[PDB]
């Protein structure tokens, strides 16, 4: 599965039930909880 | 000649209710941001050719967002900073890797005195 064909799908149809289908697929991963947060001012 | 970087792709999409109270669950996906503060979200560094992918919203306010790209300090400018209404809709974005390295997401505050903001965001990437 092509990314680029992921993510052309990903404009037209976005739906939090799209997401699910491709990451159960293992097409994409959710990472939001492995991120690093830097706070400026 | 150097790395040709890839346009990235922007669009919204209209539920923002059910988008916050699936954000929700997770607590660490909402951040509150300060009045004159800029949150910079890291993404971890991923494999050339992958794409990111971003959504993002908050409750009552704009916001400024942007994303740079950080090279394994050499930055790129993706997404310039720029202030969008994502308390009416839902954001979302992607961007193909140009190469190894960490992705910036800038939640930017800075232009507000006297209101903080509450954002709820996500991120993907693919395999």
């Amino acid at each position: 599965p092509p990314p680029e064909c992921i993510n052309d799908a990903l404009q037209a149809v976005d739906s939090q039930e799209v997401r699910d289908y491709c990451e159960k697929k293992g097409w994409i991963v959710n990472i939001t909880s492995q991120v690093q947060t830097e706070r400026n001012i | 000649s150097l790395p040709v970087i890839a346009a990235p792709s922007m669009w919204t999409r209209p539920q923002i209710k059910d988008f916050k109270e699936k954000i929700q669950q997770d607590a660490d996906s909402v951040i509150t941001v300060g009045r004159g503060e800029v949150v910079t979200v890291r993404v971890p560094t991923h494999e050339e050719g992958s794409y990111l992918f971003w959504e993002f919203a908050t409750d009552n306010y704009d916001i400024g967002f942007g994303v740079y790209f950080e090279w394994t300090p050499l930055l790129d400018e993706i997404v310039p900073v720029y202030r969008r209404d994502c308390h009416e809709e839902v954001y979302a974005g992607s961007h193909q890797y140009p190469g190894r390295g960490v992705y910036l997401l800038k939640f930017d505050n800075s232009y507000s005195l006297w209101r903080s903001k509450s954002v709820y965001y996500r991120v993907y990437y693919t395999r």
